[PDB]
RNA sequence: GAUUCACGCAGUGUUAACGUGCAAAUUACUUGUCAUAUUUGAGUAUAGGGGCGAAAGACUCAUCGAACUAUCUAGUAGCUGG
RNA sequence: AAGGUUCCUAAACAACAUUACUUGGAUUAGGGUGAAUCGAUCCUAAAUUACAGAUGGAAAUCCUUAAGAAAAGGAUUGAAAGGGAAUAAGAUUAAUAGUUCUUAAUCAAGAGAAAUGGUAACAUAUCAUGAACUUUAAAAUGGAGUGUGAAAAUCUACGGAAGAGUUCUCUUUUCUUCUUAACAAAAGUAAAUUCCACUGAAAUGAAUCAAUCAGAGAAGUGGAAUUUAUUGGCUUUGUAAGAAAUUCAAUGAAUUGUGGUAUUUUUGCAGUCUUCAUAAAAAUUAAAGGGAAUCUUUUGCUCGUACUAAUAACCGCAACAGGUCUCCAAGAAGCAAAAUCUUUAGUUAAAUAGAAUAACGCAGGUAAGGGAAGUCGGCAACAUAGCUCUGUAAGUUAGCAAGAAAGAGUAGCUCUGGUGAUUAUCGAAUCAGAACUUUAAAGGUUAGGGGAAUCCGACUGUUUAAUAAAAACAUAGCAUUCUGAUAAAUCUAAAAGGUUCAUUACAGAAUGUGAUUUCUGCCCAGUGCUCUG
RNA sequence: UUUCACUCAUUUCGUUAAAUGUUAA
């Protein structure tokens, strides 16, 4: 009963959706995003996640205030 | 919804400024004077005929009366 | 649910507005390639993971 | 190997004590000078069953004596006392039981229970249901005095260390011969998480040092150093002697 | 045998979710939400519950007549008509007492 | 009812003659009242273990725990009087 | 922590059905059990040479005699295929 | 909870729902979710996280009131099932309704020397002053089983009103409706418990189904209080008949008694039993001790509210025979919430049909004579089966074995007697007995095969989710070892760090054997362990 | 170096850091 049974139960949610990042990462019973890395201040990036840096980094946003400086 | 029990306190009543509208109601056997005021619904109920005249005389002019009887207004 | 946050059920209304298809004068266009729009999914289909 | 189930015990996760309908901290009022040179008196409220524990708790209830208003306490229950007794505390009370004097003033032969091993930390030594401590001598040079404790074992302490004269309530307790495997699950309702004891035998290579083969047997000896490491160390440690005693 | 439904948002039957099905016009059953039962006041000494007060929640009682909350008596309210009497005597007694065996006796 | 297992025919047939009849002392010593020490009627009864409860007396009172005085607690009550009163004379 | 029936639950047997199945473990009858060492929801705690285990190396998201995932990494192959 | 527009309407059927579709939970386009009273918001539970401090090479870890010039006292979060101020009936929409409309209320925050009565228990439309400080109580606390009050549902007696069915054979017949909220009032009148006054019990009484109680005071008489799903429990009353239900007519008219010594459910109450188990806290409220001081009207903010809640809206790739927490609950029959049939409600479609009626299959069956001769093995099937009376062995831990084993009875119709209440009537199913009859009667469904031994485990219990449920694990019992608590075990890199420990030898920690009975023999050379040498 | 006596770092605790020590009385 490992298979199609016990999938029944499922329906409580683990990770909703995170303040900082906008994605379904934020863990509820462990009060931190596995993604954005959140309230630690710094984001969270790792080397091994070249990949996860490529995907949310700077370059990636409207860059509202940041492309009239270089710009200028 | 309170209940008056005899005469001396709904003529106190009525002539008390404090009446807002008042529903005579003529049913099979008795009448109901439900007096509405500020906040209660009070009644009182009658099975004489002549008794309940005595009531509409006292009536102020300045007042609304509503009759209501076995069929609905 | 019944119960939901504030910020929860517009982030739900939203998805029901983005759950529309191309109007007609768009795909009139000259040179216009967007007939359909390929971010639709429907309750059935496909949870939207949120 | 894994970590053996005494090692996973030092982390508290689930061998927490399930202390969450007990009645608090029972031990002697803090020292003062009212304790010191002079008695002050409780009133017994009530008598009371404290889970985890095998002795009632008594709920007594000092006047404040630098302020107004009371000053509750939680003794454990002398065997003997009632409720709406009064128990003096000081160094001039009466030696009653259930009284708490320092242990410099009881006579030779007296029992006392709740010593202090130490003066002003309100309660050690003789705690348990039905146990007792005896004086056993005074010493005027050092203002020290030997009790005996209830393992058999002698002590020298101060002679300020408060007691409770008599014996602690709740006597025979393990007299009575558990029956059922259900009663012995109920009796750690406020206790660890320790009851059903898989023997190490039965386990495998990996969870115990005696994990063992074709045949449940140890193959090694159960007697072992105090100095040997957590995980290997099992069965009887520092054992001076082993088997039955004629 | 008309069957009803809870009318709130509570679907489990707990202390607090006490219903009780009342009939209205036309044979119509409906749903009312009963209160919890609640103890009264203990004289402090014996525990003993004391007469004269009703067994309502603590907030019903601001509800309730200053003069139906407590008996017009010394520690009315808070001791019964026994726990009281014993209280006179001890500290009648007790005072008596001691007036004559201190203070040249 | 029984011939020799009187309370104990709870149990059945299911713990052992000897350990059925070792708790025989206990249960019916746990569940018997006794005198009050202080209104002398036969109305104290057991409410845990270590507690007794006089019920028309009005009184708690510490004991053992199955019975209301035990011989250790008895035999200590008498010394620290032999005790005290010594200790007050001379 | 007695004997049984019922709502439920399990999984003794048929080593029945099915076995490119209703189903990546299900169905039917039979059997056992069906409240105190009971059944169960939610919250919460315990995390990889770690945890949890009435102890089967069992369980830890269909993954366990050491999870999943990414990097070292195009690991090395006296061996197999082209 | 999860889903997220799947809800309603209209147009439309290219694709999808193993045929087809005018159908759709599918396409297109609009519409739909209304709160002072329901919840979140407030409080704390297990637990969780900050400033300063401690630790660390480091990221970071520890501490949660201890270390602090921080917080009268202890910070943050933590429950849509725990606690919690206050709303009900009727009607309305294609869809929302304790949310809208009508009517009727309720709550909170505002505004406009200081009382009597009763012997007493105690009582008075706010009444009848009550500060700091302190205490008490409430919120707030297990389970079982027995008795009983009340309401509802079902059943039934009496008196009708209205409508419907049957009617060639009868049937004064069968069936349906005859109702009432929140909040308050007080004609009439209950059950149970606890107290108060008089008096003082033995020839001891009083009492329950059981108990249980009394000279620190019974029974008796007279009172007081509380509980009984809002005021005050039930009938009754205002609400309120004007509503609603059943009929009649073409909007208008008719009625809406009283009971029961019956069953079930709900809800309280009263004592009894049980634990080496004793079965939460805060927000918030009231009262007391104390004596400091001298009716009207206004407002009630933010958020959720549609729909499924499942053999089609959730998780399993799907319209998957799997899984997923709850509330309300009719008749027959029976011990039974069992199997079987029906009523209110829902549905007739839920991976396509028609023809023929071959073999081999899957599911359910029967059988002449024999009766396990089949087979590794009575595997599979057959057989016993309810209730009443008689009767029941060896063995035994004296409790059991035991429903041992074995034998007899059971239907229909017509009768008779027993078990009560009130002074002849009223009512309950239950037991026993007797004639007569037949197809000789538990068996439509439901419903134990039995006996004589051997081995293992003592027993109830747990186990390899998905080939092993067992003699395996656990268990109580027995036994051994260490530890005086600054300890023993033991987590951490470290730490005024952490667990047993809110603890203290009747305790903590580490092990072997496995109930009860009986017995545990000899060996200290070797290897461990230990020594006061 | 050993053996003693003290506290002054230090170890372990307790509180509302709530009468410790010495005199007068």
């Amino acid at each position: 009963t490992k298979g199609t049974s016990c999938r029944g139960t499922r329906h409580n949610k683990t990770h909703i959706l995170c303040k900082r990042c906008g994605k379904r990462s934020w863990h509820l019973q462990k009060q931190r995003c596995a993604s954005c890395g959140y309230p630690d201040a710094k984001m969270r990036q790792y080397a091994w996640g070249y990949k996860a840096l490529r995907r949310r980094t700077q370059g990636t946003g409207r860059m509202r205030h940041l492309k009239i400086a270089l710009k200028r | 919804p309170k209940q008056v029990q005899e005469f001396k306190q709904i003529l106190k009543l009525l002539k008390s400024g404090s009446i807002r509208a008042v529903r005579v109601k003529t049913n099979g056997e008795n009448t109901k004077f439900k007096v509405r005021c500020a906040k209660y619904l009070y009644t009182y109920i009658c099975a004489d005929k002549a008794k309940a005249e005595e009531l509409k005389k006292a009536i102020p002019k300045d007042i609304h009366v509503v009759e209501i009887a076995k069929k609905a207004p | 649910t019944g119960h939901k946050g504030f910020s929860y059920k517009l982030k739900l209304g939203k998805k029901i507005h983005q759950n529309r298809g191309v109007p007609q004068w768009f795909r009139m266009k000259t040179g216009n390639t967007i007939n359909y729009n390929f971010k639709r999914r429907h309750w059935n289909r496909r949870k939207m993971g949120m | 190997g894994r970590r053996t189930l005494s090692q996973r015990k030092g982390r508290g996760s689930i061998f927490k004590s399930r202390s969450h309908h007990k009645l608090g901290v029972a031990q002697h009022r803090a020292i003062d000078f009212f304790e010191r040179h002079s008695t002050v008196r409780g009133l017994v409220k009530s008598i009371e069953h404290d889970p985890g524990r095998g002795a009632p708790l008594a709920r007594v209830v000092f006047r404040n004596p630098r302020q107004y208003g009371l000053d509750k306490e939680l003794f454990i229950c002398a065997e003997g006392l009632y409720s709406g007794q009064y128990i003096y505390c000081g160094s001039k009370a009466s030696l009653h039981i259930g009284n708490v004097l320092p242990i410099g003033q009881c006579p030779e032969g007296t029992v006392v229970c709740n010593v202090e091993s130490k003066p002003g930390d309100r309660g050690i030594i003789a705690r348990a249901s039905g146990n007792y401590a005896t004086v056993i001598s005074h010493n005027a040079d050092n203002e020290t005095t030997r009790i005996r404790l209830p393992s058999g074992a002698k002590k020298t302490l101060k002679s300020n260390c408060r007691a409770m004269v008599g014996i602690i309530a709740g006597g025979g307790r393990t007299e009575k011969p558990i029956l059922k495997a259900g009663v012995a699950y109920r009796m750690y309702k406020a206790k660890r998480t320790t009851w059903p004891r898989v023997r190490g035998v039965a386990m495998n290579p990996v969870d115990h040092p005696h994990g063992g083969g074709n045949h449940q047997h140890v193959g090694h000896p159960t007697t072992l150093k105090r100095s040997s490491p957590p995980g290997q160390k099992a069965g009887k440690v520092a054992a001076r002697r082993t088997g039955l005693i004629r | 045998a008309v069957r009803v439904t809870y009318v709130r948002k509570h679907s489990y039957n707990t202390k607090s979710n006490g219903i009780r099905i009342v009939k209205t016009a036309g044979g119509n059953m409906t749903v009312q939400h009963r209160q919890k039962i609640s103890n009264g006041v203990r004289c402090g000494d014996c525990g003993c519950v004391l007469a004269g007060i009703r067994h309502i929640r603590p907030h019903q009682y601001g509800w309730l007549g200053k003069s139906k909350r407590t008996v017009t008596r010394a520690y009315g309210g808070v001791k019964c008509h026994k726990c009281v009497q014993k209280k006179i005597l001890r500290a009648f007694l007790i005072n008596e007492h001691n007036l004559i065996k201190l203070a040249a006796a | 009812r029984t011939k020799k297992v009187g309370i104990v025919g709870k149990y059945g047939t299911r713990y052992g003659a000897s350990l059925r009849k070792v708790i025989k002392k206990i249960e019916i010593a746990q569940h018997s009242k006794y005198v009050c020490p202080f209104c002398c009627k036969e109305a104290v009864r057991r409410t845990a273990c270590g507690i007794w409860e006089c019920k028309g007396c009005k009184k708690q009172i510490a004991g053992g725990a199955y019975t209301l005085s035990t011989i250790s607690g008895a035999t200590v009550r008498s010394t620290v009087r032999r005790l005290r009163d010594a200790k007050n004379s001379q």
